[PDB]
């Protein structure tokens, strides 16, 4: 993370491999590499390194929330906040926070039930984003053609090293002179 | 007690095939509800409410002087009745229970007997049966099984089923109401005023802006499929045409321009601006007969208005 914007590969800029704890019995393994970056510390290198691995052992929690109202009241669920959640017969007694709530609410605004999930929002909807990412990324560009696609593309590529290559006759005849 | 059938082309009634029937039992009309439950409201909101089918059943018999003609009769039944081609039932009663009248035990003043084996206790002309109401239904018939009691007697059992509106489509326009020419095919379940000319017979008036029309039809003629049909001659020539209802809605006609003596028929959703070549772009909206006093009040003095339409019944 830390090679200038024209090299993209002579790796300078504090190569480095970092592992978490989990890792020693599990072994190697390792995701896409933070290839992209000119951050020059090495302070950053880790902790965005050790984001990378953690935020990738996903833990989703879509459970059900049914509301008590004559007893339990003060329940009312709100996200972005802790709590502590135990079930029996699970292996579970640990404490998480909220990601996603979902209210219903007839009339006189008593509500009736809660959706919730936890720590991440789901696999479920990121699924879905990433599918409304692509369709709507596409069709706001304009260089799509479905039939033979990659015109633009290879058109593009193929001036891009067309003008390389003139760039080199350029530095051969300069340095000529 | 007869089962009249009216198709596309014929006529026909059973008794006269040989096929008495026991009755005639017709069901009200199936009200589909469309309700919707508010969630936590001890109460549900009425979307709508709306008649479907008027479901007919008539258990009718047959008997024959021997066991194979069965077969052939039961044939004719079925292709006499069997129709999915949509027709239009009428129904008969009789006016008494008859009974066989006093006679003579002398060697003569003997009884009657039927083409089938049964007693005539219809001696004089003003005995047999008659249309007891002047309406019909336009009806279509679902399955039927033939159990077969002894003898010659075999037993059927019709449902019939309403076609298009669950309705007493009255037979005869109002026209014939105006003009005494039809006879029959007005029975006193209307409430029918003898004077003819006078009001609440008339449809047919003349160099009015305002008028009053009683629609005798219980059920109301909102329904385009009625054949409620006006005709106008508009009197006086405009740009715009206007004319409001009760029990309906206003009507407009804008944008086009037309003249006194050019007429409109104004039939149901549809509007011919000169009988052809429809103009019927100008505010659709179709009127509604309920019942009773139905006014309406035009703008201009139409200098002719007539309407045909037909009564319908629940």
């Amino acid at each position: 993370g830390n090679y200038s914007g024209e090299e993209t590969f002579e790796h300078a800029g504090l190569v480095m491999e970092a592992r978490s704890a989990l890792a020693e019995i599990y072994g190697d393994i390792h995701a896409e590499p933070f290839k992209d970056g000119k951050v020059t510390d090495q302070e950053t290198m880790d902790k965005e390194l050790q984001s990378r691995l953690k935020k990738s052992l996903k833990q989703s929690l879509s459970l059900d929330f049914l509301v008590l109202r004559e007893s339990y009241p003060e329940a009312d669920p709100q996200p972005g906040d802790i709590v502590q959640i135990k079930s029996t017969k699970l292996g579970l007694n640990d404490l998480v926070r909220i990601v996603q709530v979902k209210t219903i609410r007839g009339i006189n605004n008593v509500i009736v039930k809660q959706d919730v999930t936890l720590g991440e929002f789901n696999r479920e909807q990121r699924y879905m984003k990433k599918v409304n990412t692509a369709a709507n990324y596409v069709s706001g560009l304009n260089d799509v053609n479905l039939s033979n696609p990659s015109k633009a593309a290879e058109n593009l590529k193929s001036k891009v090293a067309s003008i390389a290559k003139s760039t080199l006759d350029l530095m051969s005849r300069t340095d000529l002179i | 007690d007869i089962e009249l059938t009216k198709k596309d082309g014929t006529v026909i009634k059973l008794s006269e095939y040989g096929f008495i029937v026991n009755d005639i039992v017709i069901d009200s009309m199936q009200i589909n509800t469309k309700y919707q439950d508010k969630e936590n409201m001890n109460g549900r909101i009425l979307m709508g409410s709306n008649y479907i089918s008027r479901d007919i059943v008539v258990p009718c018999f047959c008997k024959v002087k021997n066991r194979s003609d069965i077969a052939y009769m039961r044939d004719m039944l079925y292709s006499l009745t069997t129709d999915i081609e949509p027709m239009y039932l009428r129904e008969i009663r009789r006016k008494e229970e008859l009974n066989y009248r006093f006679t003579q035990p002398t060697s003569d003043d003997y009884v009657k007997l039927d083409k089938n084996n049964f007693p005539d206790y219809e001696y004089s002309r003003h005995d047999q049966q008659i249309y007891v109401n002047g309406k019909q239904y336009k009806v279509i018939f679902n399955g039927v099984i033939n159990p077969k009691q002894k003898g010659n007697k075999v037993s059927f059992e019709l449902k019939f089923e309403t076609t298009e509106l669950p309705y007493g489509e009255s037979i005869g326009t109002s026209l014939e109401l105006e003009e005494n020419k039809k006879v029959g095919l007005w029975s006193f379940d209307f409430n029918i005023d003898w004077h003819a000319g006078g009001d609440k017979r008339k449809y047919t008036f003349e160099n009015l802006s305002k008028g009053t029309v009683y629609y005798h039809g219980s059920a109301p003629n909102d329904q385009f499929n009625m054949y409620k049909k006006i005709t106008i001659i508009l009197g006086e020539d405009t740009e715009s045409f206007v004319w409001n209802l009760t029990h309906a809605e206003i009507m407009k006609i804008e944008g086009i321009k037309l003249k006194a003596g050019d007429r409109i028929v104004y039939d149901s959703f549809r509007v011919y601006k000169n009988g052809v070549e429809i103009s019927t772009e100008t505010n659709i909206s179709q009127p509604k007969f309920k019942y009773g006093a139905n006014k309406f009040e035009f703008n201009q003095t139409v200098q002719k208005v007539q309407f045909d339409l037909k009564f319908y019944y629940k």
